[PDB]
RNA sequence: ACCCCCGUGCCCAUAGCACUGUGGAACCACCCCACCCCAUGCCGAACUGGGUCGUGAAACACAGCAGCGCCAAUGAUACUCGGACCGCAGGGUCCCGGAAAAGUCGGUCAGCGCGGGGGU
């Protein structure tokens, strides 16, 4: 499946541009994330729902409400208001979303250069941010209230933000040469 | 150097005024007890880097690293004496005053110079070729300058003990 | 001076110094003999005359502090309410403890800056260079 | 994952007064079982599953049960603890349990 | 009898961490799949259920090693039961036993059972 044809694709691609005795040497994709952290200064009840059925229909898995850390502070902070918005995809459904962005949020881009190059963890295995929500093949801004802005950090076994990097690059991301 | 007794009774000590002692190593630890103006005629000639030999009224002479001396806070006088016994390897982290040669350009427009570290601790002297001193020149040196461990050159066989970036002397302003 | 801390007021009694035998820091140093609380403006007292003596030149190590409050009941009650709110700032003081410990300046001109600074000094006190050392 | 083993370890040993251990172990295709005797450092009758092989895990495993309960059976075992290991009670080490006393 | 593995205890830092090396078809481990038993306040990641292969990659097991932790003497001192003193006072001394903390010398990367599996 569009997995097996990313792996083979990389997973000699890799051994053979590296050497590694193990194809579970090999990096792989622990998992896809996605922080939302919808009204993180909306305090949107209303809202709740709106970024909840925006990730629900288009990441096609349910999401939860990372609930307020309960640091209240000098500003609006507080211990169990709702904050941000959660969700995992493992396995299958983040091929899925992986493949989306590769082959129509690449192209939902405007302007598009590349993604930032600098590898975010020392680890590797790092997130991109989104920056805006028009143009994603499931947030058309005519169904949509309003924009808005969310979060995916996705996770690699690499060891080194070269090795992600090499990965990320073979697998159909674009870079910022 | 010259010593007789070391009962676990110190009643005599204090009386000839004679510094109590020890000598130590992996083999024998065994304590003793020496006389005492001759000790700081000696200490005075060697520090921490000198060394000398102990007779103890057995036959035998001992050669011997001082390694701390633990002394009266009232009286001014020291009160007992480590000596180390050292086999002809490297001795152990030995410690060296730090010296300064020259007349520093930083001197001679309002500043002075300060050693910031009376001591530096170096590994792997080499037992009998220890440095018995070290002298850095701080000409080169200007107002607000740091010669840290990474300038402080070594003799033979040496490896500084401390971090070569911490500072050892520095210039100073006026004020 | 006063320090920007704690609890208001304490206690006393004494026993002779450990935290402070030997002068790590300069060429020199004056050292107390007996067991007074130092406090304030005795000390800072010391520091302005050797300021004085040395300044323009020398650096000048105050290695003790006035940690300890001590209280003044007020004006001419009885033993009455609790104790005083304030007076002043003291440090305990014991024999061989350093309290002061020029550089770079002569032996003969810290003699003579020695004596001027523990001319105003509750206890008598003695100087010394430094001989051989170790604690480090 | 180890809490929970350490957990159950300490609450076993608790309860563990007179009766002995049956400590459980699921972790690879090997569920081994032992009746250890806590106090004294021994075991005495375990009842592994290298050798016996009988399909799917859960009925596979199901037999070691019933091993197990033969073989205390000939010392005189009264009652024992159980001691899971962190395995939440499912059906193949509560098949180990349902095989081993429904033939104690 | 020798070897090693899987469990499991006594002892729970002299037995722990870091760097390093060695193990796979015995054993363990990752791994594959998952509609259902079962389950994640979202995600089979974890619990969980059916199993090769592949791979020891990571983990785990074992071995090296004293950079780090941890252990830690002797000499002496602090303090002190008891005995007898000094100072106007803060405070100090003497004889007699007890005796630290720290730090130096050095010591360690354990030691001891029960079972079951597989080797020779
Ligand atoms: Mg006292
Ligand atoms: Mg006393
Ligand atoms: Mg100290
Ligand atoms: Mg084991
Ligand atoms: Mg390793
Ligand atoms: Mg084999
Ligand atoms: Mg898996
Ligand atoms: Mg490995
Ligand atoms: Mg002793
Ligand atoms: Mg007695
Ligand atoms: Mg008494
Ligand atoms: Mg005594
Ligand atoms: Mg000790
Ligand atoms: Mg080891
Ligand atoms: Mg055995």
């Amino acid at each position: 499946q569009l997995k097996t044809k990313y792996n083979d694709q990389v997973r000699p691609a890799l051994m053979q541009q590296f050497g590694y005795s193990s194809v579970m040497a090999v990096p792989r994709i622990e998992k896809i994330v996605v922080n939302e952290g919808l009204g993180s200064s909306k305090e949107d009840s209303k809202a709740i729902d709106k970024a909840a059925k925006e990730l629900a229909l288009i990441t096609l898995q349910k999401p939860i409400i990372t609930k307020a850390k309960k640091s209240i502070s000098n500003f609006k902070l507080r211990q169990g208001m709702p904050v941000g918005i959660k969700v995992t995809l493992r396995g299958e459904r983040m091929y899925v979303f992986l493949e989306k962005l590769i082959n129509i949020g690449l192209p939902r881009i405007r302007d598009f250069r590349g993604i930032n190059p600098n590898a975010f963890d020392g680890r590797g295995n790092y997130n991109l941010g989104i920056k805006e929500q028009l143009i994603f093949p499931e947030i058309t801004y005519d169904m949509v209230d309003k924009t808005r802005g969310m979060d995916i950090t996705i996770v690699t076994t690499a060891k080194t933000d070269e090795e992600a990097r090499a990965l990320l690059q073979s697998m159909g991301l674009p870079f910022r040469k | 150097m010259e010593l007789t007794a070391k009962p676990r009774t110190p009643k005599q000590k204090l009386d000839e005024s004679m510094i109590a002692a020890v000598a130590y190593n992996k083999e024998n630890n065994v304590s003793f007890a020496l006389d005492r103006k001759a000790f700081d005629r000696a200490f005075r000639q060697q520090s921490t880097t000198g060394l000398f030999d102990i007779t103890v009224e057995g036959g035998e002479t001992f050669p011997a690293l001082v390694k701390a001396v633990q002394m009266d806070k009232r009286k001014r006088a020291p009160i007992h004496v480590d000596f180390y016994m050292v086999t002809y390897g490297e001795p152990v982290e030995v410690s060296v005053p730090v010296h300064t040669t020259g007349r520093s350009q930083g001197e001679v427009q309002g500043g002075l110079v300060d050693i910031v570290v009376h001591n530096l601790q170096i590994v792997a002297p080499g037992p009998r070729r220890i440095p018995q001193e070290l002298v850095v020149d701080v000409t080169k040196m200007n107002i607000g300058d740091h010669i840290t461990a990474g300038d402080i050159k070594l003799p033979e066989g040496c490896t500084l003990a401390a971090d070569p970036e911490l500072t050892v002397v520095s210039v100073l302003p006026p004020r | 001076k006063r320090t920007k801390f704690r609890k208001q007021f304490r206690g006393r009694m004494t026993g002779d110094a450990k935290g402070g035998d030997y002068v790590a820091f300069g060429d020199y140093g004056l050292i107390a003999m007996e067991p007074a609380w130092i406090k304030s403006n005795q000390i800072e007292a010391c520091r302005i005359v050797m300021s004085r003596h040395f300044r323009r030149g020398g650096k000048i190590y105050i290695r003790i502090f006035p940690d300890k409050p001590v209280t003044k009941k007020p004006a001419e009650t009885r033993m009455g309410k609790g104790k005083g709110a304030v007076e002043y700032w003291v440090s305990v003081v014991k024999p061989g403890r350093v309290m002061f410990e020029v550089a770079g300046v002569t032996e003969e001109q810290a003699k003579e800056a020695f004596r001027l600074a523990g001319h105003k000094l509750p206890i008598q006190t003695k100087m010394v260079k430094r001989e051989v050392y170790d604690e480090a | 994952r180890r809490k929970l083993r350490t957990r159950r370890k300490v609450r076993t040993t608790t309860a563990a007064s007179g009766r002995l251990r049956l400590s459980v172990y699921r972790s690879s295709k090997h569920i081994y079982a032992q009746i250890i005797d806590d106090s004294r450092g021994q075991t005495l009758a375990a009842a592994s599953s290298a050798a016996l092989k009988s399909g799917n895990k859960t009925d596979t495993a199901a037999a070691v049960g019933k091993a197990l309960a033969a073989a205390a059976a000939e010392k005189g075992i009264k009652q024992v603890v159980f001691d899971r290991g962190s395995y939440k009670y499912h059906g193949r080490v509560k098949a180990l349990a349902d095989a081993a006393r429904e033939g104690g």
